[PDB]
């Protein structure tokens, strides 16, 4: 039954029992129920006012902290003759590149959240003459609209999609995303094939395609180069989460699947995920005097 | 206008901060909420979920392996089968369980564990266990009666599968530490010992060797504190297909 | 009238009839913990008259070159009588203390004694940057003396150790101290091996003299455990 | 302070404290006595 | 008895005494209590009405005053071939280490407070081509939490650890950290061990234990080396405070321990705090006319 | 949006300024508050503690020696046996009081002070000294005739061990100066200056020579003002293993 | 001015002049005269 | 937030300006007023002194 | 076990209470002074200082 919980519960007094056909620390794991047993009915108790909050593992703070998910660094200079970012990219949106952030969201089936964006720039003169003020632009490409092909090309006017214009200078830009899935919550795992013949991706639910994000420099380039970093942070907030989950245990392969290989040795290798002792009445850190 | 001046911190990038920011899709409607099963609000009622203890964490015990202890008929008395180390922060039987997992997203932690134990024997099989747990101080206890002067349960095997032995919260301090130094008097909990009580006795048609399950979850007087980064995962490179969302 | 005093404690009693009051630290007595502030959910033990009792030190000997001496509680007491029993057998403990120090000399004799019960007196180690050990440190019943009482082996300094709760033993006037410690930590219990609330320390800032014939002068430190709870039964770490 | 339009553009909603972790702990169609269980 | 005092007292005006058995001006040291002789008693006095506030007094405004915590000075450089702070630094967070905050802290025995942090940043070119306005990221990394090793290791992703990032150019950094002890107050002194074995630290609580702050540029390296200087200021507020403590007199030796050595001569020798006069007869600066 | 403009101060970081500002730890709950002994909450709280005078601050006195003054039995009349420089802010006698060292963290003081000394001889040793505060203008008085104009106090040893003379706020201005020019008429407070009133008399068995111990404290008409840093310490260099905190 | 949600975030609470000095000037059980004190 | 934009004058320093500045000595408290004689108020009561 | 610490002053004379701790009801005056039913146990004096 659902109730409000602010603070961990109390604990009262007991007695010793003795009562017979009354057996609180027997249990039957095997209907799938968690023990019951009190510690009042483990042991004599004292009584305990307890005033610990729980508001630290509310699932709102556990989440909503802004996390890196993606990173790319290109050359601001004069592309004329190189094979390469020129002075723009293109980034396919995806939660799976930064394993921090994707075990976390990863406890969890279903997730509704809106998406709170941070773009963080940072500027590095090539192999110095001061750091050029430049100005970025930040352009969404939805499902189905085009992407630029140049740093010049005409998508960049950009008259249906949002872009944001941001200064080196200025503090990190700043938007929020609102929670655009077709289904009402996105799918952090997906039993199932994207398309409608057996070769589409496994793993993907189409319904949480967010798009692309465009990002260019929107100076000219300088007579020298440049390296320009952007990182993109993500907060969740006004989060509902489902079903929660086993999490990861074996170092990540891919941000395309679930595809596991283990550490050579554990911990947290394929045969042994925790780290062995000498045995199971091994004491590894005894305290002795 | 208004006279105003800026305070240090003015134009920081703190990711624990909480502001409004600018919508970027003015006027979009998301999909109506529907109800979905299994909805959790706080990570503590994941915590409360017992979870398999890995107390068979040795070389010769391959994946499955190391979730059962293996119990056998002995011919001495009063014999320890086991022992489980209880610090949550170091690797150990805990380390991989979901009262485990989630607290090592936290630094501080308060209250009660639940330990149970289910015996996967044969309906032929009959004994008797004693379940300790030692508070923090001294060596871990040998003997039965050293262990026996603890918190226990003595456990006979019968109908009901499983008992409990609940790890009441004993402690100085209102939390403990998931500290790396685990002979810190801030972060150790003691031991938990299991002896027989008196012997494992089976028919010659029922298998000589019977398995434990233990199990861990919190209980409700549970509490977690200050948020860090889990140490249970990491990188050291761009994983496969990273790059190709730039081309 | 306050010069006399009786305190009586299970089956102790001391008497004094030249007392100068009592100190009450900071104006608290010592309490057993309440529900709103108790974290431990184990029902205590509180063996009340078997711990809540004056236990007598071994004497030290007031002589003209002493630096002074100090104790530190719970560590003296540790091993001491149901106390220590208690001690060894609980990870946690919570206590007050009544300590009576005495001392007595002739009418002919002159001599100061500050008596302060010091909190939280984390040592210093003199010309050195290593922080003091384990065995400088826990000296148990038998105690310690002073390097430097001058700044009270801390650095500070004795002038201005009136700060903490205390009496003097100033032979002319009175031959006893007595000091309440009520419960004194951040946690409201501890671990009574590794951890001393409280240090009590007598410091002669007026040497001993006389011209009379010498007699050996002793001082006699009586602690009384009070409100003792114990929590975390298991096996004895003794 | 809010003074976008949007109301997804709102800061975090921290204050949500009910929870029912018995439809995790305890999902069995009888509930358990505190008899044996069995 | 507890009472609000907002000023100082006044005085009463006095007449000629000379009443036996009554002497206000006896008292009893060994008692342990303070003198309680009135002005009004040992002399003949006026009336005053006392109008000075007390208020600069509080333990609050006392305290509640920035200092410096850390600072550290490293090199923004190519660092590939050095062997050093390299665009990052490590810091593992104590109050000890600069002696004018240090002393104030300890006049107390307990303190709970929060801390505002102030994160202050210059820079200067290495042995001139103008100054390059860098991002820098601070990290905090609690207690278990892993700490980065490279200044572009994915630890920065800070998924869950909180991070500010800041420009030099921009005011100070500031953020407020909540009290964090899992007691009821900070131990300012400890005595007692940090482990359950005997070799254990002593003198500090483990309780109190903060974590580490971790700042990096953000920015790859120039083709010019610079030196960053980092200070960090702490100041307590909504403090309490408990067990007023006897002042530091002995130089510091040691952020770990209380060790004291001393001046080789007065003041502040261990020998004699107070320099010497000729004679306790002697007026050091005495008027002659 | 609201049209606004920057003063003169904007960004500036103020060591004193008094803001709120970004919590790092959203949702963070401290440690529930128990009541602990011994609250401060004024800084008067702790300078109305008497503390003992360091009045025998010379050569040929070491560590304990100096925090007491030995009485002998003279054979002349009224003879002066000690005085007490009253500068708090030039180094002396009244320097590491509690009063003293809280004192030098302002610098602006008023308000009265209590000496109480204690005879420390045996019950058998008699004596009358007289106390003598002195108002500033002239010379330290050398006779007991000259000290005996100013406020004073007779005191006869006996059952009661201890005497109080008040200094009395006696001052032109609201406050004085910690000045390190002690000879300003903004800072200098006068002199306190000791006489034998009869003598020293003993019996042979007791100790021919006798100790006071001094103690100053603030009363509760004093107050301090202006906050600045405190003389009393100082760093050359880096404490050791501040550098190890980086490592 | 506080915007933020955490309480610990507000400025110095400069406002406390509660004062009891005698736990320190006068820790006694008995209180003294203002009769001779011993 | 609130959106806000800054107007010309922004980061000027007038030196006839009239606003409220940062208190750089938190609690502190200023000697109590005494009556002194001779007040002025406004420089037109000098102007009147031949 | 049970005590009293005695200061000597103007009072000349201080008192140690044996409380009646026994067993039994009564004890005997047994011969046989081992017996359980007839040993009290014992008083010491020592210095205190
Ligand atoms: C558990 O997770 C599974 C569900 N899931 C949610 C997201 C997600 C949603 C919306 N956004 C995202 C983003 N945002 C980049 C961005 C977009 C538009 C921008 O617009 C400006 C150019 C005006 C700026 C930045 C970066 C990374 C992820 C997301 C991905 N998967
Ligand atoms: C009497 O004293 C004994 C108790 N005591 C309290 C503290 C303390 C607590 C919290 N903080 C501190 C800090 N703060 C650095 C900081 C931390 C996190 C940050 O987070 C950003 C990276 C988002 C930023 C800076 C610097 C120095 C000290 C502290 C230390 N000892």
């Amino acid at each position: 039954i659902e109730s409000i919980i602010k603070t961990a519960t109390d604990t009262v007094k007991s007695e010793i029992n003795a009562e017979l056909g009354v057996v609180p620390s027997l249990n039957a794991v095997e209907t799938g129920a968690t023990s019951n047993t009190e510690p009042e009915e483990a042991i004599q108790t004292r009584t305990v006012i307890n005033q610990h909050g729980v508001s630290e593992t509310l699932v709102e703070n556990f989440l909503s902290r802004a996390a890196l998910v993606s990173k790319r660094s290109f050359e601001y200079k004069d592309h004329t003759s190189s094979t390469a970012d020129k002075n723009f990219f293109k980034w396919t949106i995806n939660t799976r590149s930064f394993v921090q952030l994707r075990r976390k969201l990863e406890l969890f089936t279903y997730l509704r959240f809106d998406a709170e964006i941070t773009i963080l720039t940072t500027v590095a003169v090539n192999g110095y003459v001061g750091l050029p003020d430049l100005t970025l632009q930040a352009m969404f490409v939805p499902t189905g609209a085009l992407t630029p092909e140049k740093q010049d090309s005409f998508h960049w006017q950009s008259g249906s999609n949002a872009s944001v214009f941001f200064k080196i200078s200025d503090p990190p830009a700043r938007i929020t995303i609102p929670f655009m899935c077709i289904n009402s919550a996105y799918s952090v795992f997906y039993d199932g094939f994207a398309g409608f013949e057996k070769n589409g991706l496994y793993g993907i639910n189409p319904a949480d395609t967010i798009g692309n994000l465009c990002v260019r420099i929107v100076n000219e380039h300088q007579p020298v180069g440049f390296t320009v970093t952007v990182r993109v942070y993500m907060k969740p907030k006004h989060i509902k989460a489902w079903a929660p989950r086993p999490p990861r245990t074996l170092p990540y392969m891919s941000i395309a699947n679930a595809n596991y290989k283990g550490k050579e040795r554990a911990p947290n290798a394929l045969s042994a995920i925790i780290g062995n002792r000498d045995s199971v009445k091994t004491m590894p850190h005894n305290i002795v005097n | 206008g208004v006279p105003t001046y800026l305070l240090p911190g003015s134009g920081q990038f703190l990711t624990t901060d909480d502001h409004s920011s600018a919508p970027a899709l003015p006027c979009f409607n998301p999909t109506p909420e529907m109800h979905i099963p299994g909805q959790v609000r706080n990570m503590l009622e994941v915590v409360q979920v017992e979870s398999m203890m890995e107390i068979n964490n040795t070389e010769s015990a391959v994946g499955m392996e190391r979730l059962k202890v293996d119990i056998s008929a002995l011919t001495d008395v009063d014999q320890l089968l086991f022992n489980i180390p209880l610090d949550i922060q170091l690797d150990g039987p805990l380390r991989n369980t979901l009262v485990g997992n989630i607290s090592r997203y936290y630094t501080h932690w308060s209250g009660s564990l639940e330990m149970t134990f289910m015996f996967c024997g044969s309906f032929m099989a009959a004994g008797k266990l004693i379940l300790c747990y030692t508070p923090p101080g001294g060596s871990c206890p040998t003997t039965r009666e050293t262990a026996m002067l603890g918190t226990h349960i003595v456990w006979d095997f019968g109908l009901q599968s499983s008992v409990t032995l609940i790890i009441p919260w004993i402690s100085g301090s209102h939390y403990r530490m998931f500290n790396n130094d685990a002979k810190s008097t801030n972060a150790n909990v003691g031991y938990v010992t299991c002896f027989m009580q008196t012997n494992l006795i089976v028919p010659s048609e029922s298998s000589d060797t019977c398995s434990l399950i233990g199990f861990i979850a919190a209980k409700d007087d549970f509490s977690l504190r200050l948020m860090r980064d889990s140490p249970d995962i990491g990188q050291l490179d761009h994983l496969h297909a990273a790059e190709a969302a730039y081309q | 009238s306050d010069r006399v005093l009786q305190l009586k404690l299970g089956n102790s009693a001391i008497v004094t009839q030249e007392a100068a009051n009592y100190c009450c630290a900071y104006g608290e007595w010592p309490n057993y913990l309440p529900d709103h502030e108790a974290v431990a959910i184990d029902k205590p033990t509180q063996p009340e008259t078997a711990t809540d009792r004056f236990y007598t030190l071994k004497s030290v000997k007031w002589e003209t070159g002493s630096t002074g001496w100090w104790w530190k509680l719970p560590d003296a007491l540790n091993n001491i009588g149901m106390f220590g029993q208690n001690v060894q057998h609980h990870y946690l403990y919570r206590s007050g203390f009544l300590i009576h120090v005495q001392c007595n000399a002739t009418k002919f004799h002159q001599g100061a004694l500050l008596v302060v019960a010091i909190p939280e007196h984390q040592r210093g180690a003199h010309n050195t940057n290593t922080s003091p050990g384990f065995d400088d440190i826990m000296k148990g019943e038998e105690g310690g003396t002073f390097n430097h009482p001058y700044v009270l082996d801390d650095g500070t300094s004795l002038a201005c150790a009136t700060i903490f709760p205390h009496q003097w033993i100033n032979l002319r006037t009175n031959n006893s101290a007595t000091i309440v410690l009520p419960w004194m930590n951040a946690a409201p219990m501890d671990f009574p091996l590794r951890h001393n609330q409280w240090t009590l320390a007598i410091i002669p800032v007026v040497p001993l003299g006389t011209r009379t014939t010498s007699s050996m002068v002793p001082i006699t430190v009586s602690i009384a455990p009070m409100c003792c709870e114990f929590n975390g039964l298991r096996h004895a770490i003794t | 302070i809010n003074f976008y339009k949007d109301s997804y553009a709102a800061s975090a909603s921290k204050q949500d404290f009910s929870q029912d972790p018995s439809k995790f702990t305890e999902p069995v169609v009888e509930g358990l006595k505190a008899a044996p269980v069995l």
